[PDB]
């Protein structure tokens, strides 16, 4: 699909300052993605794109925390 | 009787005398705060050598000045001695309950000095933001002492809104309309009804900060789902109509002072001074998020905030041009108090155009949280307080004691303060511009001109101040007692001579309808 | 609906009695009826929950003031 | 505003003495805090 | 001697012990805070009580014993309640806005979502439906009251008054046990905080006005009402028209749209 | 209905009654309405009473001024507002 | 219960000069003695608290 | 950076700080318009002995004085609003650099292809190389690419901070668990300062932001050393 | 009843001025001090 990647493109669902709903929303379609894939046997590849967002947008130490959350069992967001 | 008469009062004019020894106090200790703020300052380098010492000091600093100074002095001090004797009411509509508006007053002074001898002071700002004044960067007692320091001065301002309101709206002569009284009494009145609405919000967001620092709620913690722009928005619903709230009570005092010394029997525009003043006050609950441009804010709602807040001009404007239309044609007297208000329209109007540029959302991005904003409201808050509340008192001292003042002395003092505090504020402007942030101890040794210029300054207002407490002092030692006042058929505060008797309007006025 | 005359006392009574006091009573059957326990859910740690920045001024500090130990859980768990 | 002649005159002296006091109570309390700033850092 | 129809008050002593009062429960509460003490506060809610029994005792002599309260002053107390219940309705409103920030736009702590994820909110069909009808009952019956005393009954106004304070007691056990028995607490995040401390204050509200109609309950007994002139009564049945409206508010944004 | 509470005839006291009885003679002792203007000439002035032997006026000279002109009345020979003229005279004690 | 307020109306009505806090006899001033004694006595108990509070332990 | 006896801004760095500037000019003439108008006329009303003390009628002179206000505001609205969309316009960055406040330093992160993150913190006075600016110096510059469109992503793990760089007109908060946009693009090669601008405690006036911008050849080889 | 008239409607006496100026240095000068002290206070505990 659409490599060339730089940096994460505006994205109209998230037009303002604070953009911290879009890197939770890239997150959890990561995450979301992985799961549908590595269980219904699939490449985690399709979810590439959702992955290379949340990693340029995110916060190291909020998906740091995010991944430890979902370890543990207390990730409150649905995956 | 000397307990039943000063701690027992039930008497306007003695409860307003308590709150303006009780301001007179504060403004000293405000006074001294600013000048450790332009000691650290007035050198490159450490003074104090602890920050957080410097912290807690520019936050009393303002916490002494708004809620100890200015504010017991403007509603407490002159509007207790004033507005019942304006309406020609025996006393305030709650004379009992006005005692405990001043009495809260000193036990919240306590809790504020108690937050910073104890722990490490709130050096928080006075805007107490968390997650700063929080329980993890200031654990300890420190910053709940200073919300209920400000609980104290909330409720007694809100019960002296409630007195005033009343007290206005039923203790007029029933032949006399609202557009019968004072402009000062106008300009107590809506004061009155900001505190009402805005004191209570305030309250509510404080309380929450305590809850999350002592009781494990989070309304301003994200962990728990909080936002700390969310007590922001709180603090500054009531932080604008607070700012308006410390200047109308000068307006009401420069309109009757203007009127006096130009020897007018009425102010120019008295409906239109109304008008401008109840604009003011309504105008003054939609502004508030211009405290908050650099937040993370949405343009539309920079757009709209920005655009209200230019609206507000067009009130004042009137008010400035009605006081320059009250001079016109005048027999001026040139009075100490008359230079006092002269000099308030001069150094308000300069604070209020700097304001309008800040108005300016995208050029407010590159002033706020710099000193061109303490340079705004030094001049058009801080010292437009400042001056009409001198004005004020050398105009009507004479009343409260029946002594007069030397009125040289007293123009000497006004020329000393009038170069002291331009000297101090004005190069404020400069280090805006260029960069200088506010709240900092210390700054990049291109900032040394005018830090230390403006450090000189605030030497200068300190003889004015010392040369302020001798000339109330020579009065009293000379004992000068007044004779004839000028004016009383438009100014009837005085037409009980000086000092009124303890009780006046023992019988009331006499109004007819026509 | 109806009256609409004179609002006086006999007429404020004639409410209390025949609608506000019914109402009550009638939401009183409707709650003393949907009442009794129910399962508490699978204790999780969740971080935005049980939140101790501070030991709370009672008890051990960690006891929230109207603790129920039978569905107020310990930022540990369920006491036993 | 006119008035009557002061009942207790203040001479220019009594004036020099009342400002000088004025000016101390402000100045020395504060000067010898600020003099033993080191001292206390 | 005057030829106004104003009330200048004796000297009193009651603001300074208020004063003092509101000294003593701050430094109080922050001792018991932090330096693990309840002295103090215990000290302020002491001089405080006394402070409003006295104070209030002293009205009650002013007006049913002395005649100080003429019309004109009657008219300067009723705009005195009137603003005092504005600025407690604006105290209202910062709780409602922080309930309405919180919950309209929910972080990605709570689960990006309201409730919260792992917050299971009371069923506002039970026991909040039951305290509602309790609430606006009691607007019924101290209606019947006001009248019952404007029209001269002595025996329904106190029958009305006592079902209104039953209701305010029973409301207020209800809302005891409903703390108790919720699975949430105040520490439960954001949704544990405006839950409780705006419930609470309303708690606290209900509290107040049960006890400002116990007063007038009592006044009543001892014959203090005339079939005009009732400005406590009034005051009391306003303030608790306030106390119901905030409830409305409260079932409506936070246990019914925020469930 | 029944009965069983008093009524300001019965209860009113103090002030408060004093207020009560002489509004019912059409009295206003305590000064609660606005007095209404004669022609305030030389001939038929305002009749200012007092308890006292001077009370303070002011004069609303024109209808809906802002301005209200202030200032002691005497016993004795009738005095006129300083800024329209319109006698007041003082019917003392 | 009987209407006693009249006798109440004489009690706090009588030409003795006392403030209305203490009209209605000797109770009313052990009452206050009991109020300004804690209040002043609280008082100076929280300076003490706020001295001991002022210094680190 | 602030250069000593600055009157005015610093100069601009960035397109949308030259807007500003041209802007704060504008506003600044009105300004003295104003200010000196009504110095002029209360000088005029102050100096002389004539007078006119009888009632005067107010409601023509009203209709001036607030039309002409309102003209004014209008004439500075404007072009402030022109300049607010204007600096909200899309613009499409190239890269997207996060950085998260602290007490009391900034720490960075470039994270749209590697894993770099590093700290940076105020050089303390006695450490200064010769001719380094006191207070202002940090150990790690914020190196970026000059002449691109940048997102710049403001965060806290702490208390409140505000990221600031007075030359490219860029001043946005630092929030914990909120993440701040907002967009830089230098015209110019070289070193640009900034300072921590929201209060933040006792090192507050400590905690410095410097840009460094360089060509994207130069940036790329930086950031893969940096790892 | 309570005093009136200059002098006589204030909580302090202004009857021997030299009395007065002691009382006003002690009213004023603790207030200016006060921040002083509180400073000085903080520092001493470091
Ligand atoms: C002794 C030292 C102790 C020191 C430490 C103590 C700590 C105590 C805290 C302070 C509490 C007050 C203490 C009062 C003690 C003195 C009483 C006494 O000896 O004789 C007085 C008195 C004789 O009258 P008087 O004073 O000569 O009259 C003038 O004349 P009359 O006979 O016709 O009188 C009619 C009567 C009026 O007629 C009455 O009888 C009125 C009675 C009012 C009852 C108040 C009940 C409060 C109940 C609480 C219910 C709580 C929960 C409700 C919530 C459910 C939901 O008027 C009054 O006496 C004034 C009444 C006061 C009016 C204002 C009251 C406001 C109260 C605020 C208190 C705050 C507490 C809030 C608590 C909230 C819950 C935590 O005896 C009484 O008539 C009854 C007094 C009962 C007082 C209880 C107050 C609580
Ligand atoms: C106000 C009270 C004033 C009290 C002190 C008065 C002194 C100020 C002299 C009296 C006021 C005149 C202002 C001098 C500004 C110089 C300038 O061109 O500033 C330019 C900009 C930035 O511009 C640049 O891009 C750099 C400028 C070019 C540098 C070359 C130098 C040419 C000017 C030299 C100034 C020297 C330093 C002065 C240092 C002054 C230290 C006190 O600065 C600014 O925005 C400053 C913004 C301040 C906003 C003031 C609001 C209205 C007040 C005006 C007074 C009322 C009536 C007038 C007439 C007023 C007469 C009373
Ligand atoms: C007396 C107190 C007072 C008053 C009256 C004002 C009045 C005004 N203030 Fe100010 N302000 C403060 C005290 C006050 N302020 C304080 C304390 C702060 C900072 C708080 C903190 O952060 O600690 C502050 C901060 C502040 C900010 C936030 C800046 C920032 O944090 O970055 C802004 C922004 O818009 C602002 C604008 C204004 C405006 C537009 C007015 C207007 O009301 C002014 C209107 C007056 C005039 C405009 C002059 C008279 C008019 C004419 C001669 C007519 C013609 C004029 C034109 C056509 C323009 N103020
Ligand atoms: C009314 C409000 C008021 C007043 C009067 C003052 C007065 C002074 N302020 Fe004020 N100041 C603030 C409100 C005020 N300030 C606020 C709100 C802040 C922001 C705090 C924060 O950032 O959180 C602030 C911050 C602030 C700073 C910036 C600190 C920082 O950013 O780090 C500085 C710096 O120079 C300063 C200096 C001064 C000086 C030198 C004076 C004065 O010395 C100037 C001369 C004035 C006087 C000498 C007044 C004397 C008056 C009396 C003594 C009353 C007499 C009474 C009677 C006669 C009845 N102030
Ligand atoms: C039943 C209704 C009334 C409840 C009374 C209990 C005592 C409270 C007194 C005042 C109430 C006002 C609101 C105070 C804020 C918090 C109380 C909120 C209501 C309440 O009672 O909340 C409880 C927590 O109380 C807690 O933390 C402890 C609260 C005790 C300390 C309160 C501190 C005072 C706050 C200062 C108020 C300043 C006001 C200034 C106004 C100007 C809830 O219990 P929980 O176990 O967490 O969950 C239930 C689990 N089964
Ligand atoms: C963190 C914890 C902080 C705690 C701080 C606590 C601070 C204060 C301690 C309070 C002590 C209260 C003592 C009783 C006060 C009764 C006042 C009262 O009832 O005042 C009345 C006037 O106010 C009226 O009516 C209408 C107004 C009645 C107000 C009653 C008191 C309310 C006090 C708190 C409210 C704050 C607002 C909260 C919302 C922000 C009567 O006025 P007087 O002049 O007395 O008499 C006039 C005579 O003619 C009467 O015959
Ligand atoms: C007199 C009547 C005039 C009426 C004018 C309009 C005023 C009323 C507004 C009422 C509130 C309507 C809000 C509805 C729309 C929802 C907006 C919202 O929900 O905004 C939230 C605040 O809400 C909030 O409770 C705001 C909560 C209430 C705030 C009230 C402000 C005024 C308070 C007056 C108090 C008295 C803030 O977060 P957003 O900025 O969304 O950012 C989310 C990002 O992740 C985007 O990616
Ligand atoms: C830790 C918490 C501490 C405890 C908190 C408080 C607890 C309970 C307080 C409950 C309030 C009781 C109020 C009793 C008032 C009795 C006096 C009274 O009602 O006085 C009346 C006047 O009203 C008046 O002043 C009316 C004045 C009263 C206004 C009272 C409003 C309530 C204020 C309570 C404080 C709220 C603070 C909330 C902060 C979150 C007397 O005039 P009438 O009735 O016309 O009689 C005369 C006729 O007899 C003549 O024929
Ligand atoms: C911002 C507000 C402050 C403004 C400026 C204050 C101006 C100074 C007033 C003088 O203050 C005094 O200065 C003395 C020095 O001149 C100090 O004596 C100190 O120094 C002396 C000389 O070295 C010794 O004799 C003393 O014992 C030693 O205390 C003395 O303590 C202090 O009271
Ligand atoms: C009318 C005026 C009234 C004035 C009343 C003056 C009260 C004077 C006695 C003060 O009592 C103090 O209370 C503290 C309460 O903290 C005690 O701390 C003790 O008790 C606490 C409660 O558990 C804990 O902090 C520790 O056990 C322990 O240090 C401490 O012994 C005691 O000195
Ligand atoms: C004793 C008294 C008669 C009143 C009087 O005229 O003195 C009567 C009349 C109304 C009565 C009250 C009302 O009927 C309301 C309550 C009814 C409950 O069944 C008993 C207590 C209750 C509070 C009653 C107590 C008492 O019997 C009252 C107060
Ligand atoms: C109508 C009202 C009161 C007039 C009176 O009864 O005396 C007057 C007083 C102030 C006037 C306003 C002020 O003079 C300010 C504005 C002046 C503009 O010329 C008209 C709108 C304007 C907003 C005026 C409208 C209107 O004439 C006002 C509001
Ligand atoms: C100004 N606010
Ligand atoms: Cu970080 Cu200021
Ligand atoms: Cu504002
Ligand atoms: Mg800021
Ligand atoms: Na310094
Ligand atoms: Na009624
Ligand atoms: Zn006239």
């Amino acid at each position: 699909k659409i490599k060339n990647y730089q940096t994460a493109p505006f994205d109209s669902r998230f037009p303002n300052q604070n953009q911290t709903r879009n890197c939770w929303q890239n997150y959890l379609d990561f995450h979301r993605c992985e799961k549908a894939m590595t269980a219904k046997g699939g490449d985690v590849s399709v979810c590439e794109w959702y992955r290379r967002v949340y990693k340029s947008l995110c916060p190291i130490s909020w998906v740091s925390t995010w991944d430890d959350r979902r370890a543990e069992g207390t990730f409150p967001g649905k995956i | 009787m000397f307990i039943n008469r000063w701690l027992f009062s039930t008497n306007h004019k003695d409860i307003g005398t308590l709150y303006l020894l009780f301001g007179a106090w504060a403004g000293m200790v405000g006074t001294a705060l600013s000048l450790l703020i332009r000691a650290e300052l007035g050198q490159p380098g450490t003074l104090l050598g602890d920050d957080q010492i410097y912290n807690v000091v520019v936050t009393a600093h303002a916490f002494v000045m708004i809620f100890f100074m200015v504010m017991p002095i403007m509603i407490g001090g002159f509007g207790n001695w004033l507005v019942p004797l304006m309406i020609g009411a025996p006393d305030m509509a709650f004379p009992r309950m006005n005692n405990m508006s001043f009495w809260l007053l000193p036990p919240s002074f306590l809790l504020l000095l108690a937050s910073s001898m104890v722990e490490a002071g709130a050096g928080t700002g006075w805007t107490v933001y968390p997650p700063l004044a929080g329980n993890l960067a200031h654990a300890g007692a420190s910053v709940d002492l200073t919300i209920f320091s400000l609980h104290l001065a909330g409720v007694s301002s809100i019960l002296g809104a409630i007195n005033f309101i009343t007290t206005i709206i039923n203790m007029k002569p029933p032949a006399m309309s609202q557009y019968q009284t004072p402009l000062f009494v106008w300009s107590v009145m809506i004061t009155a009804v900001l505190l009402l609405l805005s004191l209570p919000v305030l309250a509510a967001g404080i309380t929450m900060l305590l809850t999350d620092r002592n009781l494990n709620t989070t309304f301003f913690d994200p962990a728990g789902g909080g936002d700390p722009i969310l007590y922001q928005h709180l603090f500054w619903f009531f932080g604008h109509p607070e700012v308006y709230i410390l200047i109308l009570p000068g307006f009401g005092m420069i309109s009757h002072i203007v009127t006096y010394y130009s020897g007018k029997k009425e102010p120019f525009g008295y409906m239109g001074m109304v008008w401008a003043m109840m604009s003011i006050g309504f105008l003054g609950f939609i502004v508030w998020a211009h405290h908050m441009f650099t937040v993370g804010m949405d343009v539309d709602t920079r757009a709209y905030f920005t655009s209200a807040t230019m609206i507000i001009a067009i009130p004042t404007g009137v008010k400035v041009f009605s006081w320059l239309a009250t001079l016109h044609g005048g027999n001026i007297k040139w009075s100490p108090a008359m230079m006092w208000a002269l000099g308030f329209i001069f150094l308000f109007t300069v604070g209020g155009l700097t304001g309008i540029v800040l108005a300016n959302s995208s050029l407010d991005i590159v002033l706020h949280d710099t000193y061109y904003v303490v340079a705004h409201f030094h001049y058009v808050l801080s010292m437009g307080a400042v001056f009409a509340i001198m004005g004020g008192f050398v105009h009507w001292f004479p009343l409260f004691s029946g002594y007069t003042l030397n009125d040289t002395w007293a123009k000497i003092h006004f020329a000393i303060m009038f170069v002291g505090v331009n000297m101090t504020f004005f190069p404020q402007h400069f280090l805006g511009l260029s960069g200088m942030p506010r709240r900092y101890s210390d700054y990049p040794d291109a900032y040394t001109m005018w830090n230390t210029i403006s450090s000189m300054g605030s030497f200068i207002s300190l003889t004015a101040v010392m040369l302020m407490v001798f000339i109330i002092w020579e009065a009293f030692a000379s004992k000068r007692e007044v004779l004839t006042v000028d004016l009383t058929t438009t100014n009837l505060e005085w037409l009980n001579g000086c000092p009124p008797p303890y009780h006046t309007f023992e019988e009331p006025t006499y109004v007819n309808l026509k | 609906k109806g009256d609409h005359g004179g609002t006086g006392a006999r007429t404020w009574r004639f409410l209390t009695f025949g609608l506000a006091l019914p109402s009550v009573a009638l939401c009183t059957l409707n709650s003393w009826l949907h009442s009794g326990h129910r399962e508490r859910p699978a204790f999780i740690p969740y971080h935005h929950l049980r939140i101790r920045t501070k030991p709370f001024s009672w008890g051990d500090g960690n006891h929230t003031f109207f603790h129920n130990p039978r569905v107020n859980p310990l930022p540990t768990g369920y006491e036993k | 505003i006119t008035a009557k002649p002061a009942k207790t005159p203040t001479s220019p002296k009594e004036q020099a003495i009342g400002l000088s006091v004025t000016f101390l109570s402000f100045l020395l309390p504060a000067g010898w805090v600020l003099y033993h700033l080191d001292n206390y850092k | 001697h005057q030829t106004h129809a104003y009330h200048m008050v004796n000297p009193s002593p009651w603001p300074l012990t208020g004063a003092l009062s509101a000294l003593l429960m701050t430094s109080g509460l922050t001792m018991w805070f932090h330096f693990n003490s309840m002295t103090l506060l215990m000290i302020g809610l002491t001089t405080n009580m006394l402070t409003m029994y006295q104070w209030w005792r002293d009205v009650i002599r002013e007006s049913t014993f002395q005649g100080h309260h003429t019309p004109a002053v009657q008219k300067g107390l009723r705009y005195g309640m009137i603003l005092f219940i504005i600025s407690e309705v604006l105290f209202f409103t910062g709780f409602f806005w922080a309930f309405y920030h919180s919950s309209l736009a929910p972080t990605p702590e709570l689960g990006g979502c309201w409730p919260p994820t792992g917050i299971h909110p009371l069923n506002p069909l039970e026991v909040p439906l039951l305290n509602t009808s309790v609430l606006l009952a009691s607007g019924v019956s101290i209606t019947w009251a006001h009248h019952s005393l404007m029209e001269g009954d002595r025996k329904h106004m106190l029958q009305a008054l006592f079902i209104t304070i039953t209701l305010g007691v029973y409301f207020t056990l209800l809302q005891a046990s409903e703390y108790y028995e919720a699975p949430f607490t105040i520490s439960d995040g954001v949704y544990g905080s405006t839950f409780f401390v705006a419930t609470g204050f309303h708690g606290l509200h209900v509290i107040i006005g049960s006890t400002f109609l116990i007063v007038c309950f009592f006044r009543q007994l001892k014959f203090h009402f005339t079939s005009n002139h009732h400005f406590g009564f009034e005051a009391a049945a306003w303030y608790w028209h306030f106390v119901d409206v905030v409830w409305l508010f409260l079932y409506v944004s936070i246990y019914w749209w925020g469930s | 209905s029944g009965g069983g509470v008093p009524t300001d005839e019965e209860q009113a006291t103090g002030l408060e009654r004093e207020v009560m009885l002489a509004a019912r003679k059409g009295q206003d002792p305590y000064n609660i309405l606005a007095p209404k203007a004669t022609s305030g000439t030389k001939e038929d002035p305002n009749l200012v009473p007092s308890i006292t032997n001077k009370r303070i006026v002011g004069c609303i000279c024109e209808e809906d001024n802002s301005t209200v002109i202030w200032f002691w009345l005497h016993k004795g020979e009738a005095q006129r507002c300083p800024s329209c003229g319109t006698h007041y005279k003082l019917v003392p004690h | 219960f009987e209407n006693r307020v009249a006798e109440k109306q004489k009690l706090f009505q009588e030409d003795n000069g006392l403030p209305v806090h203490l009209k209605g006899g000797a109770t009313d001033n052990i009452l206050y003695r009991v109020t300004m004694t804690l209040c002043l006595g609280g008082t100076l108990y929280s300076l003490y608290c706020l001295g001991w509070a002022s210094f680190p332990h | 950076m602030a250069y000593p006896m600055q009157l005015g801004f610093q100069d601009a760095t960035s397109p949308i700080m030259e807007e500003l500037l041209h802007f704060h000019d504008h506003t600044l003439m009105i300004v003295f318009l104003i200010s000196s108008l009504v110095l002029y006329i209360i000088s005029l009303m102050l100096t002389t002995k004539l007078t006119h003390t009888s009632t005067m009628d107010a409601q023509e002179v009203e209709t001036i004085w607030t039309i002409l206000p309102a003209i004014i505001l209008i004439l500075i609205a404007l072009p402030s609003l022109r300049i607010l969309y204007m600096m909200d316009e899309i613009n499409n960055p190239s890269l997207t650099v996060k950085t998260m406040g602290h007490q009391w330093y900034w720490s960075y992160e470039y994270t749209d292809y590697e894993d770099l993150s590093f700290d940076s913190y105020m050089i303390p006075t006695s450490e200064l190389k010769p001719g380094e600016l006191r207070l202002l110096e940090v150990d790690n510059r914020v190196v970026l690419p000059m002449e691109m469109t940048i997102r710049m992503l403001v965060s806290s793990e702490d208390v409140l901070h505000s990221w600031a760089v007075p030359s490219l007109g860029l001043k946005t908060d630092a929030i914990p668990g909120r993440l701040n946009q907002t967009t830089l693009m230098s015209s110019r090669p070289g070193l640009y300062y900034g300072q921590c601008s929201e209060i933040c405690g006792s090192n507050h006036s400590f905690m410095p932001i410097v840009l460094e911008l360089v060509p994207l050849k130069y940036f790329e080889k930086w950031s893969a050393s940096m790892l | 009843h309570y005093e009136e008239g200059p002098g006589k409607n204030i909580p302090f006496s202004v009857e021997n001025k030299w009395r007065l100026l002691a009382m006003m240095t002690l009213f004023f000068g603790s207030g200016f001090a006060a921040p002083f002290f509180i400073v000085r206070h903080q520092l001493l505990k470091k």
